[PDB]
RNA sequence: GAGGGAAGCGGAUGGGGGCCGGCGCGCCCCGGCCGUAUGCGGAACGGCUCUUGCUGGUCCGCCGCUCGGCUCGGGGCGU
RNA sequence: GCGCCGAAAGGCGUGCCCCUCGGGGCACUGCGCCAACGGGCUCCCCAUCCGACCCGUCUUGAAACACGGACCAAGGAGUCUGACAUGCGUGCGAGUCGACGGGUUCUGAAACCUGGGAUGCGCAAGGAAGCUGACGAGCGGGAGGCCCUCACGG
RNA sequence: GGCGCGGCUGCUUCGGUGAGCCGUGCCAUCGGGUGCUCCAAGUGGGCCAUUUUUGGUAAGCAGAACUGGCGAUGCG
RNA sequence: GCGCUGAAGCGCGCGACCCACACCCGGCCAUCUGGGCGCCCCGAUGAGUAGGAGGGCGCGGCGGCCAUGCAA
RNA sequence: UAGCAUGCGACGCCGCCCGCCGCCCGCCCCCAGAGGCCCGUGCCAUUGGC
C-alpha cells in the first residue's frame, strides 16, 4: 500500500531501475528508467532530501542492482 | 548473540518430547499430548521421571523463536511474488517452497531465488523435483 | 516464597483497551492519550482515556442543564470536558457561553450550544488547541446517579432495611 | 587486594599525564575528535561493523597478564626447546600444543619430502632461554621453507650454547637424560646460562608463524 | 536393535550401536561497456503558494567540448 | 584510547602538603569506541528414578481386593428461542420504535421510500378507591483553575 | 482537635443553664497489608495432626474448640 | 537389609564432610510496577482440582479480498 | 530320597578334522605382644658393530 508516496521494485529493460513517488490527488505518477550504479545512488539521495530516513531508499538500491545483475546472466 | 540464542534452544532442547502418558500401551491412544486430567496421576503430581507437562516457562527465547536450526527464518513462498520480499531479506531469511506449488511453477521460483541470492531449502527441494542422489 | 507477594500478583491489572471500539475514530483517540499524557502536563486527558476505554457503566450523558447550573460563571466559562456525550435536555435559553468538548454530542445539543456561544468542540480539536489541558473542568458522570446503582432484578431495590 | 590497590590511587595517574602531552603540543584534541573521520560511497547497507582499535588494545594487554606469571608459578623460559639428551648435539623443536601438560606436540617443517613431529607424554624436552607471548599453543602440524636445515642450524647454535651449560651444570649428562625423559614438568631450578637470544627468538617467532598460516593448506 | 542367569507400570534420565537428510576484502594488468559538467531537445515532481505565481527537480533522447568511471572473467600479491 | 621511549610491564607535565628517608596521597581539558586447530532420531542394552499403572471416576483417603474398558476406526453430549436481569459495544438521545401496503431491481430470496401500524419502556409519583402532583440549599473529604507570590507556600 | 465572635435553638419557676446547630476568622515499629458496584463458582457430606477439651474401658470411637496442613502441594 | 560389640549400640563433648527444585548466582516465560519509541527496556512475584476472568489453536460451509492446481 | 544350570570331574573318545607355524583383523588394558646393556648415526623414529 500507499502512504502518500510508494517505491516499488521491478522493470525489464536489460539493466533497469525503478524510482517511483506519488504526490497529490490527481497526478498519480510513477517512473521507471536508468542504468548505471552511480545514477542509482544519486537520484535516491536527492529523493532523500525531499523525503526522509536513509535506510529504506538505500536498501531499494541493491534490490535493483541485483535485478540488473540477474538480467545479464 | 543470535548464535548463542540459537544454541540455547537447539542443543539443550527441551526434547523430553511431551507425549501423552501411556500412549505406548494402547496403540489407538494417541501420541498427541493431553493433560493428565484426574487426581492420582503421577505426571499430574508434576513429579520428576514422570515426563514434564507443558507450561509457559518451558518456552524458547524470542530472539531464537520460529527459526530453522540453520538459524535462517523461513518464509513460505507460494510464488515468485513472495520472492521479492525474500530477496530483500536474503541473508536473514530462507525460502521454503510450499508443497502445493506445482513442478511447472517450481522452476521459475528457483531460478529467481538464486538471482535474489536467497539460496535455502528451495535448492534442496528443486533437486528433489529432479530426482536424485 | 512469601504469601504477601502472591497476593501482590493478585492486585489489579485494570489496564484495558476495551474489547472493541468498533469506531475506528474513537479507537485511534483512545491510544493518543498514552503518547500525549507522558509528553505533556495534561492529567485530564489521561483521565478521559481510562473512561473512554473501559465501560458503558462509565460513559456519560451530560445535559445542557447539567452543564448549565454547574458551570455557572465563577470558574469563568472555561472548557467543559464531557468524556461521553452531551444530551439535549434543557430549556433555559441554556448556557452562558461556551467551549464544550466531548466525544459526541446530539445534533440538537450541537445546535443549541453553538447558538448560545463558544463552540461544541470535538476532543481531538481540544487536544490540538488545548494540549496542556488546564483551565478545564471534568464535568462529569453519570452512570453513578439515582437510576440504577444496585437497583436491578425486578421491582427495586430500596432504602434498605432489607431488599 | 595488594596488586589491586596500586591501580586506584589517582585515579588514572599516567592517564592524567597522557592528555598533557597532547595539551603541550598545542591546541587540539577537541577539534580532532569531532572533525574526523572518513566516509562516503559505498555499496549497500547498515554498516553495523567493525574492529581494529581501542577495545582490542585492552584485550591483547589483558591476555598478556596471565602469561608472565604462569611462568612465575612454574618457572623457565617459554618456547623454543631443545633435546638435551638423546644425541649429544643434534636438533630443536617448538611447543606448539598441549593435549594437556605432559601430552605435548613438538614441531617442524615438511614441504617436499619432509620431517616428522611427535606427540609425546615426555620422550625428550627441557627448555632453554627464550620467551614468547603464547604459553603452549599453536599447531596442527606446518612449517617449511629452508627449515629442516635452518631450524636445525638454529638448533646447533642452541645445542652449543646448552652443551656448554650441560658441562658446567649437570649432575652429569646421564640425568640430564632423566630430566629430558620427564616432560610434564617442571619446577626446581630454571635459568642456567645461554646468553643472549636476539636470533634464537627471531627464529622461534618465525616457527610460530610457520606452524600457523597461510602456506600449503589452502584448497 | 536384543537375546536361553537374572525381575517387572512397560516411561523418564544418561551413554553406545542402527537409520537418514544436508553441504568474502584491498591492489595492480588485459578484455568488455558507459559517462557527467556546459550548450540542445522532451517529460511525471517539489517547497510552497492555494485568483496565482516564484525559485528549486530528475531522468531520458542524443551531437559538440574537457575529463573519468563501472562490471562479468582471467592473471599475481597482500588480508 | 587519543605524544614518546620501553619487547614487556612501566614511566616521561606540574603545583600542594605529610613523612621531610624511601615515597605517598591531593589538584588541573574535550572527543571517540583477542590467540590456536580442524549432525538428528528410532529401536535395544546397561545404570538410575518415577516407580505404587494408567487413565478416568467415586472418595476424607484409589495401585487399590472400589467402579468402567479385549483392541481399534468411525459415531457420541450447553441445543433452540422466549421472558426477566445483566456485561461489552454502537446509532440517535424528554422520545425512540417500525410491521402492513404500495411503489421498484435482483431474486421464490432480499433490498430501498414511505404512510407509519404497534402505542413499550421512558418523560414522575401515590394508592382500595377519590383524586392529587415542588425543586432551592450546603457540610466534610477530596479532581482543578486562578490569585498570587514563587525555594516553600497559602 | 482546640479557641474566640455572632445568629438561632433546648429542657427544665416569666426560671437557670449547657449542649446542639449554623455562619465567620485564627491556631494545631510498620507502609497498598486498601474502599465501593455488577455478575458468576463448587458448595450448601470432609480428614488429620498439635494444643485445650466432653462423652466413651478403648478404638484407625464419637462429638466440639484453636490452629496448621491434606483435600487442591511438587521437590528432599 | 548384610548386621556390629574398647561399636557400625548408648550418652557427653567435638572436628570435618555429605545432602533438595530451598537460598544465591547466570540466562530466559506471564503479570504488574511503569518507562521509552506497530515496537524495545528496567525489577518483583509467580505450584494448582472445583472454578471465574481473559488471549489463542483446529474443524465445516458462506461472503469480500488474495492465491495455489496435470500433478490438488 | 532328589540333585552338574554350584553354572564341576573323570572315563572312555571320535564326508572331512584337527596337532605345530608364516601373515593379518577385533575385547581386558607386576612380585614385594625399600627394591627390579659395551661402540655408535640420527631432532625423532629408524637403524648398524656386540
Amino acid at each position: 500500500v500507499t502512504i502518500q508516496p510508494s517505491g516499488v521494485k521491478d522493470a525489464a529493460v536489460v539493466l533497469s531501475t525503478t524510482k517511483t513517488k506519488k504526490q497529490n490527488a490527481p497526478a498519480k505518477l510513477y517512473h521507471k528508467s536508468v542504468m548505471r550504479k552511480e545514477f542509482r545512488k544519486m537520484a535516491k539521495a536527492v529523493k532523500n532530501q525531499v523525503s526522509d530516513n536513509y535506510y529504506r531508499p538505500d536498501l531499494t538500491k541493491p534490490a535493483l542492482a541485483r535485478l540488473s545483475s540477474v538480467y545479464r546472466s | 548473540m543470535a548464535v548463542p540464542l540459537l544454541t540455547k534452544k537447539i542443543v539443550k532442547k527441551r526434547v523430553k518430547q511431551f507425549k501423552r502418558p501411556h500412549s505406548d500401551r494402547y496403540i489407538g491412544l494417541k501420541t498427541s499430548w493431553r493433560r493428565p486430567k484426574g487426581i492420582d496421576s503421577r505426571v499430574r503430581r508434576k513429579f520428576k521421571g514422570c515426563t514434564l507437562m507443558p507450561n509457559i516457562g518451558y518456552g524458547s527465547d524470542k530472539k531464537t523463536r520460529h527459526y530453522l536450526p540453520n538459524k535462517f527464518k523461513k518464509f513460505v513462498v507460494h510464488n515468485v511474488s513472495e520472492l521479492e520480499l525474500l530477496m530483500m531479506h536474503n541473508r536473514t531469511y530462507c525460502a521454503e517452497i510450499a508443497h502445493n506449488v506445482s513442478t511447472r511453477k517450481r522452476k521459475e521460483i528457483v531460478e529467481r531465488a538464486a538471482q535474489l541470492d536467497i539460496v535455502v531449502t528451495n535448492k534442496l527441494a528443486r533437486l528433489r523435483s529432479q530426482e536424485d542422489e | 516464597m512469601g504469601i504477601d507477594l502472591v497476593a501482590g500478583g493478585r492486585n489489579k491489572r485494570t489496564k484495558r483497551v476495551a474489547p472493541k471500539s468498533d469506531d475506528v475514530y474513537l479507537k485511534l483517540l483512545v491510544k493518543l492519550y498514552r503518547f500525549l499524557v507522558r509528553r505533556t502536563k495534561s492529567k485530564f486527558n489521561a483521565v478521559i482515556l481510562k473512561r473512554l476505554f473501559m465501560s458503558k457503566t462509565n460513559r456519560p450523558p451530560l445535559s445542557m442543564r447539567r452543564l448549565s447550573n454547574f458551570m455557572k460563571g465563577k470558574e469563568e466559562k472555561n472548557i467543559a470536558v464531557v468524556v461521553g456525550t452531551i444530551t439535549d435536555d434543557m430549556r433555559i435559553q441554556e448556557v452562558p457561553a461556551m467551549k464544550v468538548t466531548a466525544l459526541r454530542f446530539t445534533e440538537t445539543a450541537r445546535a443549541r450550544i453553538i447558538n448560545a456561544g463558544g463552540e461544541c468542540l470535538t476532543f481531538d480539536q481540544l487536544a490540538l488547541r488545548a494540549p496542556t489541558g488546564e483551565n478545564t473542568i471534568l464535568l462529569r458522570g453519570p452512570k453513578n446517579a439515582r437510576e440504577a446503582v444496585r437497583h436491578f432484578g425486578k421491582a427495586p431495590g430500596v432504602p434498605h432495611s432489607h431488599t | 587486594m595488594a596488586p589491586t590497590s596500586k591501580m586506584a590511587l589517582g585515579i588514572k595517574r599516567a592517564s592524567r599525564s597522557h592528555t598533557y602531552h597532547r595539551r603541550g603540543l598545542w591546541a587540539i584534541k577537541a577539534k580532532h575528535g569531532g572533525a574526523l573521520p572518513k566516509a562516503e560511497k559505498p555499496a549497500a547497507i547498515a554498516e553495523p561493523k567493525f574492529y581494529p582499535a581501542d577495545d582490542v588494545k585492552p584485550r591483547t594487554v589483558s591476555t598478556r597478564k596471565p602469561h608472565p606469571t604462569k611462568l612465575r608459578s612454574t618457572i623457565t623460559p617459554g618456547t623454543v626447546l631443545i633435546l638435551l639428551a638423546g644425541r649429544y648435539m643434534g636438533k630443536r623443536v617448538v611447543f606448539l600444543k598441549q593435549l594437556q601438560s605432559g601430552l605435548l606436540l613438538i614441531t617442524g617443517p615438511f614441504k617436499i619430502n619432509g620431517v616428522p613431529i611427535r606427540r609425546v607424554n615426555q620422550a625428550y624436552v627441557i627448555a632453554t632461554s627464550t620467551k614468547v607471548d603464547i604459553s603452549k599453543v599453536n599447531v596442527q602440524k606446518f612449517d617449511d621453507k629452508y627449515f629442516a636445515r635452518e631450524k636445525k642450524t638454529r638448533a646447533k647454535k642452541t645445542e652449543g650454547e646448552l652443551f656448554e651449560s650441560d658441562k658446567e651444570a649437570t649432575k652429569n649428562l646421564p640425568d640430564f637424560k632423566k630430566d629430558d625423559q620427564k616432560v610434564i614438568d617442571a619446577e626446581l631450578i630454571k635459568a642456567i646460562d645461554a646468553v643472549p637470544d636476539l636470533k634464537n627468538y627471531l627464529g622461534a617467532r618465525f616457527s610460530l608463524r610457520d606452524g600457523d598460516k597461510p602456506h600449503e593448506m589452502t584448497f
